């Protein structure tokens, strides 16, 4: 059995403004009892209303997740947020805890590129982004066509790795169609991150031709 | 008068650097509610204010060294400094926050043989 | 980071009153976190005293009730410990201690230097 | 108690032409006693001397890997590897076998890019190569300047992924210095990959300015 | 590619004579192998190992056989055959020949031929 | 005589589609030797040559599907068919690898229902 506990992503935090942090619990041995999930803040302060979810796994396993929405105000000035699972089966209860990381903050570089035609794939081409020496290490990452933002699932993006430097790095991946650049030939790299400034924004267009 | 007492052992101790403590906190009442125990554990060196090392029997506090661990739960809770460093040599209170008034232990003297 | 700094201990006739303030800096009392009085005799062990949450809500230990006041003043930021009727028990030094918050109880995260105060013979 | 069995990277199966495959075995806490790892081929054929260590971790445990090496032929032919770990701790023995991906196969398509200047970091320069829709996933990447081989720590792979459709993909990224591109303005992002025709090599130019 | 192992001289068989059996190896080289076995079935009754080569030449018989039984190999037609004389009752089978696999010094036998139908008569 | 023989139970089953069907082997001498065990399973249907299903007791054959399984040790064993499906329906046999010679079992038929 284990648990985890998330920090609520830079979209949510800057653009959206409406953060949420998840607690999660993987269940090893599941189907007894129930499984109580509550919050706590460092300040005292109380805890919104948390929306309680769970899936069954085919692996035979149970997975229960609890979100928290939480002020912006208050994980940027650094309150502690804190997660208590409770389960009849276990001796004692799990905790995990979340708040603002740590660290000197630096600014995302965004590179945004365009592949060439590939013979035998002339109605698809490949958009890359890269963003580094961003710290700390939590980014959010979108592209945008038409000014209107594209599902999230079009694109993929690696986990931050770090620079040789001090800051880290990320890629972003969309394939795009021929029908979406005939319509506008204007692709956005979006990069959200608090250290950005301002408006927690960095962007780069990129065209196909 | 019905305050939850709380007594350490040992009340005074000598070790060397590199020794392992382990100092106890037992309890008039139990001090578990909702799966935890609420017991905390301060240090305090000579002629300073004490200091948060251990919250809620076993959580370490943030920027405390890993060789402080806390165990126990009930009435019988447990300090544990695996690897004493030289900086280590104070007074360790534990200290409950189950129910009002909040109580502390008399206080563990760690000092250095010689 | 947040800091206290203690002052106003001192040297005081039994019976008499003495008022010891706890500067807050870094952190505002109001958006607290609980804000707390704590004790200890001469080389003898510490005890609870009163705290104050950021609403306002007081608590003190019964061993004192009566004889002892906690106030704030949220335009200083600092709150006080009232001490009426100076007992030869209440030598001692007197930390303020900021509580962080765990379901329903509290630990004392962030400690300031300390005053004493002398309860003369 | 965990053991894992590699392939060979396509650059010491394809390139060095000598390639060879490591049997890792973790088994958390050790008891007392050695722990055995003996190999076998499918074809029954001898196996040849296998090189092993053993590091003692920091978190209470013990890594211990043996490295096989393998004929080129003999692996592109289709033979299989079996790796048996015994422990006088465990009951039964555990096992892993290894032999060549089976599959389609389709050779990757490699882009290289640069990033224009950024103020600020103006002696530095980062370069991206992404390399797609390649099956299996087994591939190497080295990034070449003035004919030579640049050291392998030099840049960054991301751990393959899917497209769309078919293939894998994977970013590569190298930060190049001043003096480099002053010297010969010209860097090669090579892959190593089983289905490129022939010599198994796939590779890009790139020119800062 | 793919292994195949085709069976041939099955047929009716005299008593006291002698059998000559073949497999065509195709898709792989039986000096390249792997071990080479002969397997039969006699009617009601379980499969019998019969006999083995690895690709060293290296030669096995089942003691219950061994005298009248001899696995050759021919690596100019990538063949191997199974000749036995002084023949009976019980060499009424269906000779099964496969190719095994090796692991930590035992085998398997992960491929076969159809096998081909072999009868002895009255005598 | 001086032959590990295998005697396989039941003879004979007959079972439905979907149904998990468990067939045992059981060696005169153990066939175990440096932490395996030498006891692999084939499936053979009328007409046709066998197949080789798992070997070494309990590892699936590559292209083998995941619904058979073999446990077992010492003079033990067990197939395990999870969900029978209609191209299971065959004899199976177990072999031994551990001594020469290599013997078989006496055969197990898997019958449909109707
Ligand atoms: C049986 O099936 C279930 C369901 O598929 C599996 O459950 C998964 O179990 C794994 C391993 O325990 C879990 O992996 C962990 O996932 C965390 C979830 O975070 C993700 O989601 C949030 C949502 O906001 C994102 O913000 C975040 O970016 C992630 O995408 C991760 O946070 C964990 O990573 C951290 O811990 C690991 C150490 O375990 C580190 O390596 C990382 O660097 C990081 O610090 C971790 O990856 C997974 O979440 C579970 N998923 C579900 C749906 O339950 C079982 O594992 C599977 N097998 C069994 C039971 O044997
Ligand atoms: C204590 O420290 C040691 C050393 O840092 C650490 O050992 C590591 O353990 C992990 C987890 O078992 C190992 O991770 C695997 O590494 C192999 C190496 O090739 C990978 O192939 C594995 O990936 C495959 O399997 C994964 C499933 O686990 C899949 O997710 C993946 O897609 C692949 O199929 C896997 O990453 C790691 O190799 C060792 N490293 C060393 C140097 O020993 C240990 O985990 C630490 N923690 C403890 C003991 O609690
Ligand atoms: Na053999």
């Amino acid at each position: 059995v284990s648990a985890y506990l998330s920090r609520p992503s830079p979209f949510d935090l800057f653009i959206r403004k409406s953060p949420t942090i998840t607690c999660l619990v993987v269940d090893l041995a599941p189907s007894k009892g129930t499984v109580n999930l509550t919050w706590s803040r460092a300040s005292g302060k109380p805890v919104n209303h948390s929306t309680r979810k769970e899936e069954k796994q085919r692996n035979g396993t149970l997975t229960v997740t609890s979100t928290l929405p939480v002020g912006t105000r208050d994980w940027i000035e650094g309150e502690t947020y804190q997660c208590r699972v409770t389960h009849p089966h276990l001796p004692r209860a799990l905790m995990r805890s979340t708040t603002k990381t740590s660290g000197p903050r630096a600014a995302p570089e965004v590179y945004a590129f365009a592949t060439p035609e590939w013979p035998g794939s002339r109605d698809k081409r490949t958009l890359a982004c890269l963003i580094q020496n961003f710290m700390p290490e939590d980014i959010s990452v979108q592209w945008l066509h038409n000014e209107v933002q594209l599902p999230d699932a079009r694109h993929s993006t690696t986990q931050p790795r770090k620079t040789k430097g001090s800051g880290f790095f990320v890629f972003s991946r969309l394939e795009v169609t021929r029908a979406e650049w005939e319509q506008k030939d204007e692709f956005i790299c979006r990069a959200v991150h608090e250290a950005a400034s301002p408006s927690q924004t960095v962007q780069r267009a990129v065209s196909v031709n | 008068g019905s305050d939850i007492q709380l007594t350490q052992s040992p009340s005074s101790l000598s070790a060397s650097v590199g020794d392992r403590v382990t100092i106890t906190c037992r309890a008039s009442q139990s001090v578990d509610s909702d799966g935890d125990s609420y017991m905390n554990w301060y240090q305090q060196k000579p002629g300073k204010a004490p200091k948060l090392l251990i919250y809620a029997a076993s959580y370490l506090e943030s920027g405390v060294p890993s060789r402080f661990s806390g165990s126990g739960s009930g009435t019988d809770f447990t300090l544990t400094i695996s690897s004493l460093q030289p900086e280590d040599f104070a007074t360790y209170y534990c200290q409950q926050s189950h129910e009002d008034p909040y109580t502390f232990g008399q206080g563990t003297k760690v000092e250095i043989k010689g | 980071e947040v800091q206290l700094v203690e002052s106003g201990g001192g040297l005081v006739q039994p019976d008499g009153s003495l008022r010891l303030s706890c500067a807050v800096s870094g952190y505002s009392i109001t958006s607290g976190y609980s804000w707390n009085w704590i004790r200890q005799a001469p080389g003898k062990g510490l005890e609870w005293v009163a705290s104050v949450t950021y609403d306002g809500s007081t608590n003190y230990n019964p061993s004192v009730k009566g004889r002892i006041t906690i106030s704030r003043d949220d335009s200083k930021n600092t709150f006080y410990l009232q001490m009426n009727s100076l007992r030869a028990e209440d030598t001692a030094v007197y930390y303020c201690a900021r509580g962080s918050h765990y379901f329903g109880h509290w630990h004392f995260a962030v400690w300031g230097q300390g005053t004493l105060v002398t309860v003369s013979s």
